[PDB]
């Protein structure tokens, strides 16, 4: 049987589930089961399944599947084009999982104390609860040197489910009692260029992007309040009037505004949505340029694999090249999720002001 | 055209009168169910939401709503078809909800249970 | 459809039916009366037996 | 002249038509007047004339006719059929009447001007307003046990702006002044169960229709509100903070949940719709699937009297007897109207605390 190449729209929706974690892969062993990574055979994006060996499209989500349909196949692509597709994936799932135990620690910890000293602490405005973050995930591959990005996935089911419910609570516990986290933070791109750094944070640098050559093995990057504590411009009510998350993201319950934390794990920040967008999903903080970049080297494979009728015919305009091309023009708008550029314009406690370290995250008044 | 056939007084079988034929356009909210034959309704008293997960083809689940007038299409006794939609110029926003980034799919249901006792 | 749960003070809309639908038939070897399908027709009888509700909201 | 049937949709607007109390009739020795009964031959339903001899659509409304059209009938369905719909609609046309009439009445006697025993009774409250119940509309067969639904109706021009003005005048009368009638029930539905009955009322049973099996001839049902009087708790400020009828149905100026009533003729409360609706009307409180029983017999005889291709070709997939059954399916939305729903959700006053009685129709304060 014989296949063609899929469209452009369906090469960006598949770079959209990689970087949001959800890429489903089937395997000649595991099958569509991902818990243990295995060598790909197909992948799923536009509502197509493409298989890895020649690219050419083989069957939709609508028939279903158990094995790799005969068909004639080029045999010409390698495991080298889209290996950093399957590692971008692989590692978004990676940090989910672990933002999410560092989530549970928090709220826990949170639920170990009474309303009544949370009020109490509201009025005293001091920290309250810290965690050690020589405990926070031990076994995960950024925090432990002997993983690697080919360790099975944690088991974990309706993880979004778990990460809505521990979020909400958190920040409602935060703006019922003026707290203020060290590890939260108001925007990214400051935290990327403009931050200061402590005497053991200089040593820290910044990818911009998940990338294999990389390291991602770090500590905790957050922001140290001990310097602001060291500012007492700030009366107590002055402390609520600007060290509140909801003097900058507003009130949460009623508010449209994102919330951004500090490289905490991976060195690699979180964003998570308003709540009246819909759900408070997690994201990273990658420009879209730099998703885009992942499948540079697929290109030159395709080009050397097939046929310059099909892929004219397949890809549109210009082809490969011209594909790339425009979506790279494209690419503020198509690759970059509606919750990224959603942040609050005016912050009078801009987080530009003092230094982060590597160290304990805690919650303060 | 042959004449005998539009002007039979007698059973014709399908095939011998068929011709290929046109699509045609719908709406499905402003469609009546009593003049639509092939619709489904949720009584619309019902006023007690519930939530449900289905998975797909691949294994990956996903959470539903349905409620009072949620309306389905009945398929059976009807023969091969093709369906498409086209949610253009439509807002779908609410005060808690935006449509930008949400998914819309179709879910295919086979039960015993009439769709209503629901 | 969502990846987590969608609490039902959010979405108060039943479907996303409210739209277009384009329908196009997949076998030109069967036919239908009413949205019924019927082996045999009897062409007389269709005469004078429609009106334009019937006939707008038909297959 | 070839004929063929109506089609589903029609008859479900000849239904709701017939439970409303206006269906056109012709009559060979009465013309398009339906005041002296007689006969039907044909009827219009949806925009279709039809004969009643061979339920064949024989004309439409955008032509005149003026004798029967001549054409090729088949005259085996007889007129036990669709008696009962004749019935149906000529009860609901006398009962309207009756209504219209009492209403009338009603503000007539609450239309005095006596000024200063009104602020005497905004004063002090009591019971000033009082009409006998010996007197609601005597001649009608609701009363009456001589007179027959087949007699003339009551010749009325114009019912429903009258109906309308003397129920929107008295409504506005009664909010005004906070005023306490005797003729609402929050909830019709407790009517028929749940309510507590006086002495007199404990025997009679409510046939919740309109039909010749039952009886329709009975008394007036009020509620008793004598003791309301004679109760100590009540008071002028207390009628004012509960007792009051805009505590539960709304301002009659903003009101949109609609106005009930007590079976006052025929053992059937009368809804009106409220005004932000844009209009007052008035119609019985059947439920939609007694509603469509009254043609179970019809749908018999066109099974025994017509083809099945032409019944298959018309009525739609299942025969005549499909349709039925899917109309039964579906019966709350298209036989029951909107306004027979908008009843207010929650209530202060109640309908359970004083018991039905057959009693004077009066107004306190």
């Amino acid at each position: 049987m014989e296949v063609c190449l899929p469209n452009g729209h369906q090469v960006v929706d598949l770079i959209n589930n990689a970087f949001e974690g959800r890429v489903s892969i089937y395997s000649a062993q595991e099958g569509w089961d991902k818990t243990i990574s295995a060598q790909p055979d197909m992948m799923v994006c536009g509502g197509a399944v493409v298989c890895m060996h020649c690219l050419g499209v083989v069957g939709s989500l609508q028939r279903k599947l158990k094995h790799l349909p005969h068909h004639r196949c080029n045999q010409q692509i390698r495991h080298q084009d889209y290996v950093d597709v399957q590692f971008a994936d692989r590692v978004t799932a990676h940090w989910k999982r672990g933002m999410l135990s560092f989530v549970a620690q928090m709220h826990e910890m949170m639920n170990d104390v009474s309303p009544d000293d949370l009020d109490r602490v509201r009025t005293e405005g001091g920290s309250l609860v810290e965690l050690n973050w020589l405990q926070v995930d031990p076994n995960s591959m950024f925090r432990s040197i002997h993983s690697s990005w080919t360790d099975p996935l944690q088991v974990v089911d309706d993880l979004d489910t778990k990460l809505d419910q521990y979020w909400t609570a958190l920040n409602l516990m935060i703006d019922s009692s003026d707290l203020i986290p060290n590890f939260m933070m108001r925007d990214p791109s400051h935290a990327f260029n403009g931050v200061k750094l402590g005497g053991d944070a200089r040593q820290t640098q910044f990818s911009r992007t998940f990338d294999s050559r990389s390291s991602l093995e770090w500590g905790v990057m957050v922001y140290d309040y001990s310097e602001l504590e060291h500012d007492p411009s700030k009366g107590r009510a002055y402390r609520k009037e600007l060290v509140t998350p909801a003097r900058d993201f507003g009130h949460f319950g009623l508010s449209h505004y994102s919330r951004a934390t500090t490289p905490i794990l991976g060195k690699m920040p979180a964003v998570f949505s308003g709540m009246l967008t819909g759900n408070c999903k997690m994201y990273p903080f990658i420009k879209g340029t730099a998703k885009l970049k992942t499948v540079r080297k697929l290109v030159e494979a395709v080009n050397h694999a097939w046929g310059v009728e099909k892929i004219r015919y397949a890809l549109g305009p210009g082809g490969m090249t011209g594909w790339y091309n425009r979506t790279m023009q494209q690419a503020p708008i198509v690759l970059t999720p509606a919750a990224l550029t959603m942040f609050p314009d005016t912050i009078k406690f801009g987080d530009l002001n003092y230094p982060v370290m590597i160290g304990d995250p805690m919650i303060l008044g | 055209a042959e004449p005998e056939i539009i002007a039979s007084l007698a059973p014709v079988p399908a095939p011998v009168f068929a011709i290929p034929p046109k699509p045609a356009d719908y709406n499905v909210r402003t469609l009546r169910i009593d003049e639509a034959t092939w619709l489904r309704m949720i009584p619309k008293s019902m006023n007690t939401p519930f939530q449900i997960q289905v998975t797909d083809n691949t294994g990956t689940n996903w959470h539903l709503n349905l409620r009072g007038g949620t309306r389905v299409v009945n398929l059976d006794q009807i023969a091969p078809m093709r369906f498409v939609l086209d949610l253009g110029g439509k807002s779908y926003k609410e005060t808690s909800w935006d449509p930008n980034g949400k998914k819309v799919g179709f879910i295919v249901f086979q039960s015993k249970i009439p769709f209503e006792l629901w | 459809i969502d990846s987590a749960a969608i609490t039902p003070t959010n979405m108060t809309q039943p479907d996303v039916w409210d739209a277009l639908l384009t329908m196009s038939p997949l076998s030109a070897g069967e036919v239908t009366v009413k949205g019924a399908v019927v082996s045999e027709v009897v062409p007389a009888d269709l005469i004078g037996s429609y009106t334009p509700e019937s006939l707008n909201a038909s297959l």
